[PDB]
RNA sequence: CCCCGAUAGACCUUACCAACCCUUGCCAAUUCAGCCUAUAUACCGCCAUCUUCAGCAAACCCUAAAAAGGAACAAUAGUAAGCACAAUCAUAGCACAUAAAAACGUUAGGUCAAGGUGUAGCUUAUGGGUUGGAAAGAAAUGGGCUACAUUUUCUACAUAA
RNA sequence: ACAGGUUUGG
């Protein structure tokens, strides 16, 4: 019976079938909570469930100057131990079944506005510690394959600006989220824009522009009319500097347009 | 410059039994790779030119055993798979050995034997007569 | 605390003897060989894996305890044990006359915990019948009383004996069939005469 | 443990076997002749009839000692031949290599 | 090296006639335990004191079962 | 120890800890063999080794008193309860099974031996020889030899006659005890020698190894009896052991302070000795070499201590040392004499192969090998046993690095030896102010290996780490780098000296304002001259 | 698909060692045996009971060694003694690395009737022959 | 990477200098021969692959080209083709477009001089000059190459050569030229041998179909063959057997001026046949001029029969005949 | 002998020498059933109670 | 898929059934052992098929926006590590051929019954032992062997009877 | 309206 067991790495992967035939295609998704958990983690290697005590392994080699002899410790001491190796397992349980914060832009359950961190900084060595960037709009993209069929890959709308008049955009593709937001982190860098702020508050003049069907109006108001605008040109000012403005949306919504 | 002195102590003593005799030792070493048997072929050969034996190396034909077992676990037959056991051979032939001069030999020869290799030792032992042949009438 | 200390190369001196640390096999410990070896496959950019954390060159027998200097300095102090082989029996047709008498031994060596070989219980006896003091009748007795043990090319009797355990019985119970065919191939019964 | 219940089995009638061994030679050393009268032979033969059942060595199934097959073993290794190839794919067994011809 | 059967020889393995004088030298007790002891004799893996308890079987059950030898027809003791 | 360096041992208490752990788990393991025997008792090798079964504790038999004590006996406390659960039912006991049962107290083990020995002699009448053997040998431990001189008087009574194992603990027992008397017990030892010959039983090397054993701790002039015996030795026709010799050379090392017309006795002695090959067969030829060599290496005779490691090497080189602590006792005080006797290149011969390889010094040998460069000028190995003695000598580093250091100072400085004088500068200032009390002469060092380097920079950047640690260091530092700073022509340097030098009150300050004067006329800083002078002032 | 020791490809971040980069079709052409024995030889016998002796020291010294072995054994045999290669890494003490190897130095001795060998190769970390 | 390898070296060397050591060799006349030789003896790895085997040469085998530092500590680059990606390529074609240009001025002005000195320096055949391939152009430039700018530069040589050569212009097209092995599939001819005072004697070895067939010829006999110790018309009754015997002999009309003897084993009546009939085909060259061997081996006498019995596949019946496949 | 190497396995790991990742990964699926409240049953009460 | 698990069934194998017995019941211990119980639509381990098809793909860059696409050799935005293909290796000389290999994915394809397993269920029973039986063909069908002959059958035998 | 969810493989 000793012959017939298998290591830890491949019972976990029998157990948690993370290459499962059924969670490829999009089968899955009902139950979407996967922990590995590693049992070698607060695992002594000199302790055992009889409590002999190893000169080599538990307790040290020479004590008051002499050689340590095989012991073990009595039942209560053995208690005492089994009941802080217990007490870790929950202390454990603890930070997992705690979920981290987090911080909502728009709404409890979206992406848009929310706070995605200084970006990356660039091969040359420049840091870009001032600039703060935030995701517009994220969006699951679908394209259809030969073999596998649906192809599902997030693309992530993201504004990086400073606070200072420069502010720029970019859109990152990729098939991880994460993975997304970076590509569009460190490429929204390379497009930066510089907004003429007339002293730093408000716009130069009232601009009514028509883009492809978006009709955007934007009309410069006094120092009290702090940005009531769109909720998402509202994060576009406060990533450029602007702290007051008006602006209307007609026609088409469409966040990259 | 730390060269220990007096490190030779052997005991070794001359019996009155006469020493045995042998016509042709054949020593055939078998393994899995050709590799470990050159360079054993080498060292051997080497170690039988000092002692002055004369040692005669040839490659005898070596033997593939192979089978077939099922590729899949349940149920595929016409997709197999075919495993391979080579074995090859190597034989050196002593001639003119005698009793303590064939066991000198297969000390420092077995003592350093590889660990996937095998050595079939076969000896020709020389003998006259026995005693009830010499001059016998019943 | 962790440390890490450099290996035996930076202080392997370029004439030390090579025997003194490889006198018997080892597990070719790579801290101990000064020389850098790449085994392995190479990579289409990159090359041969080198000898630290090298699996390839762990799994093969390595052969640094028997170099040519080893060996040499390893037989020379052999020479004591063995003795000088008699030279008045360099060709065979001498030990013909003077040993006739063959047996062959065989041994075996596998390596494992047991030393037993069924195997090892064979002993066989070749006897050239030119040798013998058999007269006529006595010849034509023996070849018909041995039958096919006996060839007629190369007239040489042959002895396959494996009944008994022990090889030193097995090569007593031979001496003692060779003296008993010996023997009776003399005796005329009186079945004979017909 | 054992690997099963039935390789459990199958250990114990080879002890039985063992155990057995020179009492059924000797006792088939009694049918498997013709000089002895035939009246002999019935009585031997209710003697080897009245011995236990899991005695005789026709009882015994060379299973896997890995994981108990009661089929698909080789005899040289003992091993199924699917344990025989996860042991041999990964090169822990030595001279054994795929076949290319 | 470490076995030598218990220091015996050639004529203890092959030579098992001496322990057939228990027994009808004219009957078919002969012409049956001859084979036996042919086989003894060519059997390499058995002990000079194993063959010892066999050949003892065989004389401890013919002299235990003798009334089917006698109603068998021929004389045997 | 194992090749892998990572697992190589560094130090010596390494060295001795690595083997502790290992056979640790030596006899651990052997403990869970003992432990559960059932999981060993399957045979797979033919040969049928003994060494690798698994060793039982339990007596066989347990109802039979007779059989029940001879599997005890060989295996403490447990064996005294088989002598009361033997008589408990009365059973006669032999003079045979109880002498076993006597000798296994005498083996381990103050009033359970006197219950123990009213239970020998008055239970039945045992057999002398298997009385002595077990008193005699006892009681010498337990600080009791008055029982001893009894005892003896029954067996000379008795009409048996006393084996050689006897006197070899009587002459201790009537030795050890002195009350301000000491002819009268050498006497004793005397007429018991003289009777030995008397009782037909030829006194083995044990009596003469030990007669010497008993002259060494009460007079140091007792030395002619000692000789006596020894040329005694010879005439019977057996050869004395390494520890008859060892007892001659601890008592001639006794008298040898005074006066050193004895060492010659001690030097003509072993001459004889190396000569032939010897073997341990005696238990107490462990500290032969620790006595025979610290002789040497007390009066300083390395011609002698190279034939006392020939007498080591020639027979056999590891079996006559059996502890680690005399070994490393050996080896400092041998090296403690090849560095400034010999020549440089044979002792950096012999440094190789000594020090990685059979043993790491002491404290001791560090001062002797930094005594050996400064007198012959060896500058190109300094680095080398530098940066040895950091795993060597890493925890005596705090006691040696005053004197590893000061030998720069001596010596002086090619021009081709500054990237020696920079590494190693740099390698002991790199650990010691990122974490050990820093000693002020190695910036007195570091200022002149950086003079005649043409590197000011390097060398001003570290005296403002020493400065700012609230110690400061004599003014002749100063004097000397504010030569460097006047070759350099960096006079925004020594008003940075001066400034935080004069605030201290320094005693040299007077010449550190007045050498300040000389440096501002030819740099040409008149004034930045009296600016000082007026904070300085104020 | 054949997938018999064969370490599926990741997206290419995966570190994967010598032996395990290669398939099993190339074992003696690239990679060779973790074990020499002379019992998978032509006319030799006494070969299973050396594969289930390998087996056992296997999933021996996985639970003796957890978490710190580098890659498979090295089981060598020649003439009676059994020499065991391993690649251990450096997060356990020498104090107890030894302690470890003297343990079952004796142990496998003793339950195996056969003189044992042990040699520990320490390796920083595992090394990567393939993408990592 | 340019340290690594420098460092790479110094170990190569002292393990060059160790390795001499401990094979006991003279360390000054150690060679890669020896290198290689004691490689194979300390480290004897079995395996089929050579570039898995242990191996130690200098590290400028083992280590591939590396490329070269571009830019200096400013960051200008040194080449004037950097900015090319293929710095050394271009630079090659624009080094060949220049020495082009140049010897078509030096020629139109040597026209207009009426002079003719040049010669056709490019019909390079008795030589067995070839251009380089892509690899070994690969190898000269440290960077990667492509198919059509290999294909540019050879259009553009063989552009250059055909132009009047000059005197530095040949050594550099020269550089780029690779001489090919021996193009002759000419066969050994075993001389004559007399042995035991036997005139015309010679030997051939034949093997078709696992069949091994050694045959000895005597030039000086009568026609008639030996094999096995018995008559070729008792050893092959069937008439095919005897005309492939036949066969050999009726090329070169030496039916009835040739004794032979063969000794054939292995295979069937036909292997046999075409064993014996290769061996004594090898065996009539000695006895014959150049121009009829030749026409031998265009007749097929002299070459091997490769057509082998092939491995019968797991799961098929004769390594080709497929199992009933059902369709349904 | 599958007892033996059983045994000396499971003695080897309660007394701390032997890490049996298996073992140990179901004690943790079985102390997670059993906190789940599905564990199991007393001998002779599951039919009955 | 159909001489398939099985390179293999009189008891055992055998997990099936009927009669009977045992319930901390293989192990050092465990309110514990053990289950061939369900789920292959939770899996790992192993495979089938496209498939001797060549594509998959991390990091980037471009597009008057971008779902996605990325090529012109007298070249118009593409560099690309890696996995495949190829090369090499094996059938003891080359070449050919065969063998081997064949990525990412499709068929929720096959396998809880090689082995372990997540989830849900048995514990005086869906667990563990002994004995005896597991037919039979109304019929259909897949794959093979033997033939239905004269280039056949029998005999001696290499093939001229 | 400062808008958001919702057509589709996308
Ligand atoms: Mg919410
Ligand atoms: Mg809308
Ligand atoms: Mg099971
Ligand atoms: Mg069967
Ligand atoms: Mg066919
Ligand atoms: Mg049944
Ligand atoms: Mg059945
Ligand atoms: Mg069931
Ligand atoms: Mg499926
Ligand atoms: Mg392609
Ligand atoms: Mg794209
Ligand atoms: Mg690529
Ligand atoms: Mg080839
Ligand atoms: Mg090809
Ligand atoms: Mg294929
Ligand atoms: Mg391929
Ligand atoms: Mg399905
Ligand atoms: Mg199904
Ligand atoms: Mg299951
Ligand atoms: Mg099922
Ligand atoms: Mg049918
Ligand atoms: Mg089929
Ligand atoms: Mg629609």
């Amino acid at each position: 019976s000793f012959f017939t067991k298998l290591t830890a790495d491949e019972l976990w992967k029998g157990a948690l079938a993370e290459s499962g035939a059924g969670a490829r295609k999009g089968r899955g998704k009902r139950t979407k909570k996967k922990r590995r958990k590693d049992l070698n983690r607060g695992q002594i290697i000199g302790e055992g469930r009889h409590g002999f005590l190893w000169p080599g392994l538990n307790i040290p080699l020479m004590r008051n100057g002499a050689v340590q002899t095989i012991a073990q410790r009595s039942k209560e001491d053995q208690e005492k131990v089994e009941a802080d190796m217990v007490q870790q397992r929950e202390e454990w349980d603890r930070r997992r079944k705690m979920k981290v914060k987090r911080e909502r832009g728009w709404s409890g359950n979206t992406w848009g506005g929310v706070s995605l961190g200084p970006p990356d900084p660039g091969p040359n060595g420049e840091t870009y510690d001032d600039f703060d960037t935030r995701i517009l709009e994220v969006r699951n993209v679908f394209n259809m394959t030969a073999k596998e069929g649906r192809k599902r890959s997030v693309r992530v709308l993201v504004a990086v600006g400073n606070g200072k008049g420069a502010a720029g955009f970019a859109i990152g593709k990729a098939t991880e989220r994460a993975d997304a937001f970076r590509k569009a982190k460190n490429r929204a860098v390379h497009y930066l824009h510089y907004i003429e702020r007339y002293e730093d508050h408000t716009i130069y003049h009232d601009i009514s522009l028509k883009f492809k069907r978006t009709h955007i109006k934007m009309k410069k108001q006094p120092r009290g009319y702090g940005l009531h605008c769109h909720r998402a040109i509202m994060t576009i000012c406060r990533l450029i500097g602007i702290k007051d403005l008006y602006a209307k949306v007609s026609g088409s919504v469409n966040m990259l347009n | 410059v730390d060269v220990p002195k007096d490190m030779t102590k052997p005991e070794i003593t001359i019996s009155d039994e006469p020493d045995t005799l042998y016509k042709r030792l054949s020593v055939l070493v078998k393994g899995h790779d050709k590799a470990v048997l050159d360079s054993y072929e080498y060292f051997a050969v080497l170690a039988a030119k000092e002692l002055g034996i004369s040692i005669k190396v040839h490659e005898p034909p070596r033997k593939i055993e192979r089978f077939t077992l099922l590729k899949s676990v349940h149920i595929f037959k016409k997709h197999r798979v075919q495993y391979e056991m080579r074995t090859l051979y190597r034989c050196l032939e002593l001639e003119h050995l005698t009793g303590s001069t064939a066991d000198v030999y297969l000390e420092y020869i077995q003592r350093n034997l590889p660990e996937g290799v095998a050595m079939e030792v076969t000896k020709t032992k020389l003998e006259q007569l026995p005693e009830h042949i010499r001059k016998p009438i019943w | 605390r962790r440390k890490a200390l450099p290996p035996r190369t930076e202080k392997m001196a370029v004439d030390q003897d090579w025997p003194s640390v490889y006198p018997v096999a080892a597990p070719f410990k790579p801290s101990a060989v000064p020389l850098p070896v790449r085994m392995g496959y190479p990579v289409k950019r990159g090359v041969p894996m080198a000898k630290e954390g090298n699996l390839e060159l762990l799994k093969i027998p390595n052969f640094l305890h028997l170099t040519p200097v080893a060996i040499k300095r390893h037989c020379e102090a052999l020479k004591d044990f063995c003795t000088e082989w008699p030279a008045a029996l360099d060709s065979d047709e001498k030990c013909e006359k003077h040993f006739p008498i063959e047996i062959d031994t065989a041994d075996y060596v596998s390596a494992g915990p047991s030393i037993r070989n069924p195997k090892a219980r064979v002993v066989t006896l070749r006897v050239k019948l030119s040798s013998l003091n058999l007269d006529d009748h006595a010849k034509k007795k023996l070849i018909k009383l041995v039958g096919d043990r006996y060839c007629k090319s190369t007239d040489v009797l042959t002895i396959k004996t494996d009944r008994c355990p022990l090889k030193r019985q097995n090569y007593d119970y031979a001496v003692y069939l060779l003296t008993v065919l010996y023997h009776e191939s003399w005796k005329t019964e009186e079945w004979e005469k017909k | 443990y054992y690997v099963d219940w039935k390789m459990l089995r199958d250990v114990k009638r080879r002890k039985m076997a063992y155990e057995y061994a020179d009492e059924r030679l000797r006792i088939n050393s009694l049918r498997k002749n013709t000089i002895l009268p035939k009246d002999l032979q019935e009585v031997a033969d209710e003697e080897i009839a009245s011995l236990p059942r899991d005695s005789c060595p026709v009882r015994i199934r060379n299973r896997c000692v890995m994981t108990s097959r009661p089929r698909g073993v080789k005899r040289r290794w003992r091993l199924s031949r699917i344990v025989f190839r996860h042991l041999a794919d990964h090169g822990q067994l030595s001279g054994v290599q795929r076949a290319m011809w | 090296a470490g076995f030598d059967d218990d220091g015996s020889e050639f004529h203890e393995h092959i030579f098992l006639d001496k322990y057939l004088q228990d027994f009808p030298k004219q009957g078919p007790i002969r012409h049956f335990m001859e084979l036996v002891t042919c086989g003894l004799s060519k059997n390499p893996y058995l002990s000079v004191k194993q063959k010892v308890e066999h050949i003892e079987w065989f004389r401890n059950y013919f002299n235990e079962k003798r009334v089917i030898l006698k109603e068998s027809g021929i004389q045997l003791n | 120890f194992q090749d892998d360096p990572y697992l190589i041992p560094t130090s010596s208490v390494e060295s001795h800890s690595f083997l502790l752990a290992k056979k640790s788990g030596e006899n651990a393991a052997k403990f869970i063999i003992n432990s559960y025997p059932k999981y060993f008792q399957k045979d797979i090798a033919e040969p049928h080794i003994p060494c690798l079964m698994p060793e039982y504790f339990e007596p066989q038999i347990e109802d039979v008193s007779e059989a029940a004590l001879q599997e005890r006996i060989k295996l403490n406390y447990n064996f005294q309860q088989r002598e009361q659960s033997e008589e408990l039912e009365e059973a006669t006991e032999a003079d045979n099974e109880k002498s076993k049962t006597k000798a296994g107290h005498h083996l381990g083990v103050t009033w359970r031996t006197k219950n123990n020995a009213e239970r020998i002699f008055a239970l039945m009448p045992e057999k002398n020889a298997h009385s002595y053997c077990t008193m005699i040998r006892g009681m010498v431990k337990h600080q009791a030899p008055t029982q001893a001189l009894n005892l003896y008087t029954v067996l000379l009574n008795n009409r048996l006659r006393a084996d050689v194992y006897t006197f070899n603990s009587l002459i201790e027992a009537t030795a050890l005890v002195v009350n301000e008397k000491f002819e009268e017990k050498w006497n004793n030892i005397l007429d018991l020698l003289k009777q030995m010959v008397t009782q037909n039983v030829k006194p083995n090397l044990q009596t003469f190894n030990t007669i010497l054993k008993c002259l060494r701790r009460f007079y140091a002039f007792g030395k002619l009896p000692a000789l006596q015996t020894l040329r005694e030795m010879k005439a019977i026709g057996i050869e004395p052991s390494l520890a008859t010799y060892h007892y001659v050379i601890q008592l001639f090392y006794q008298h040898e302070s005074p006066s050193k017309g004895s060492s010659l006795i001690i030097y003509d002695i072993m001459n004889e000795v190396m000569g032939k090959r010897f073997s341990p067969r005696d238990p107490d030829d462990d500290m032969f070499f620790q006595s025979a060599m610290r002789v040497c290496s007390s009066l300083r005779d390395l011609e002698l201590a190279y034939q006392v490691h020939g007498l080591l090497n020639t027979g056999d080189n590891w079996k006559l040392i059996g502890s680690d602590h005399r070994r490393n006792f050996y080896y400092s005080k041998f090296f403690n004499l090849l560095c400034f006797m010999e020549q440089i290149d044979v002792t950096l011969k012999w440094y190789k192969d000594l020090i990685p390889s059979v043993f790491f010094p002491h404290s001791q040998t560090m001062i002797d090998l930094l005594q050996a460069l400064d007198v012959a000028n060896r500058l190109d190995m300094v680095p080398q046993i530098w940066k040895d003695s950091k795993e060597y000598g890493h925890t005596f580093r705090n006691e040696l690095k005053e004197e590893i250091l000061m030998l720069m100072a001596r010596d002086q400085h090619p021009p081709e030896l500054q990237v020696a004088f920079a590494d190693c500068a740099a390698d002991i200032k790199s650990t010691y102010e990122s974490q050990p009390e820093w000693p002020a002469s190695s910036l007195n060092y570091v200022a002149v290996l950086f003079l005649r380097a043409g590197r000011t920079q390097e060398a001003w950047k570290m005296l403002g780490l020493f400065r700012k640690h609230n110690k400061i260091p004599r003014a002749e530092l100063l004097n000397e780098f504010l030569d460097s700073a006047k070759a350099s022509s960096s006079p925004a340097q020594a008003i940075e000296l001066v400034k935080l030098a004069s605030a201290f009150s320094l005693p040299v300050c007077e010449g550190l304002t007045r050498r300040v004067m000389a440096e501002f006329t030819l740099t040409q800083e008149q004034r930045e001259a009296l600016g000082e002078l007026t904070a300085l002032t104020s | 698909k054949n997938r018999a020791a064969r370490v599926r490809v990741s997206k290419g971040d995966k570190p994967v060692t010598y032996e395990e980069a290669h398939a099993p079709h190339y074992i003696a052409h690239r990679k060779g045996w973790l074990s020499l024995h002379t019992g998978n030889l032509d006319g030799e016998d006494h070969a299973a009971e050396r594969t289930v002796e390998d087996v056992f020291l296997r999933k021996f010294m996985l639970g003796t060694f957890p978490g710190c072995l580098a890659d498979q054994l090295v089981l060598k045999r020649r003439a009676n003694q059994l020499e065991i290669c391993a690649l251990v890494l450096r997060q356990l003490p020498p104090h107890k690395f030894y302690f470890l190897v003297g343990y079952s130095e004796t142990l496998l001795s003793h339950f195996y009737k056969c003189p044992v060998h042990l040699h520990l190769q320490t390796v920083p970390s595992k090394v990567v022959y393939k993408y990592i | 990477t340019v340290d690594f390898i420098k460092k790479q070296i110094e170990e190569f060397n002292i393990g060059k200098r160790h390795l001499a050591n401990m094979m006991g060799e003279d360390p000054e006349t150690f060679t890669q021969e020896d290198i290689d030789r004691a490689i194979a003896y300390l480290f004897p790895s079995g395996l089929f692959e050579k570039r898995a085997r242990p191996i130690m040469k200098h590290p400028e085998e083992i280590f591939p080209k590396q490329r070269a530092i571009q830019w200096g500590e400013d960051g200008r680059p040194f080449h004037f083709l950097f900015y090319t990606g293929k710095q050394s390529y271009y630079s090659l074609m624009h080094d060949t477009y220049g020495k082009l240009l140049d010897v078509e001025k030096h020629h139109n002005q040597l026209r207009a001089k009426d002079l003719l000195a040049e010669k056709t320096k490019i019909l390079k055949d008795p030589i067995g000059s070839r251009w380089l391939i892509k690899e070994e152009l690969e190898e000269m430039l440290v960077e990667k190459l492509s198919d059509q700018d290999y294909a540019q530069f050879i259009r553009l040589l063989e552009r250059l050569s055909a132009l009047p050569c000059g005197a530095t212009e040949e050594d550099f097209v020269n550089r780029f030229r690779r001489s090919i092995p021996i193009q002759s599939k000419k066969q050994l001819i075993e001389p004559l041998q007399y042995d035991e005072q036997g005139m015309a004697f010679s030997r051939g070895e034949g093997k078709r179909k696992t069949a091994k067939a050694e045959v000895v010829v005597y030039g000086q006999g009568s026609g008639r063959i030996d094999v096995n110790g018995v008559d070729y018309l008792l050893y092959f009754p069937v008439t095919q057997d005897r005309e492939q015997l036949m066969f050999p002999l009726h090329f070169l009309d030496r039916l009835g001026k040739h004794d032979m003897t063969c000794a054939v084993s292995g295979g069937g009546r036909s292997a046999q046949a075409g064993a014996v009939r290769l061996a004594m085909a090898r065996a009539l060259c000695s006895f014959v001029t150049e121009d009829e061997v030749e026409w031998m081996r265009q007749a097929g006498l002299l070459t091997a029969d490769p057509r082998v019995r092939e491995r019968k596949k797991p799961g098929q019946e004769g390594a080709r005949r497929k199992f009933t496949w059902k369709k349904r | 002998n599958h007892n033996t190497y059983f045994a000396l396995m499971g003695t080897l790991r309660f007394l701390g020498l032997y890490r049996d990742e298996h073992q140990d990964f179901r004690d943790e699926q079985l102390r997670l059933k059993k906190l789940r409240g599905k564990g199991k049953p007393r001998k002779g009460e599951g039919k009955r109670a």
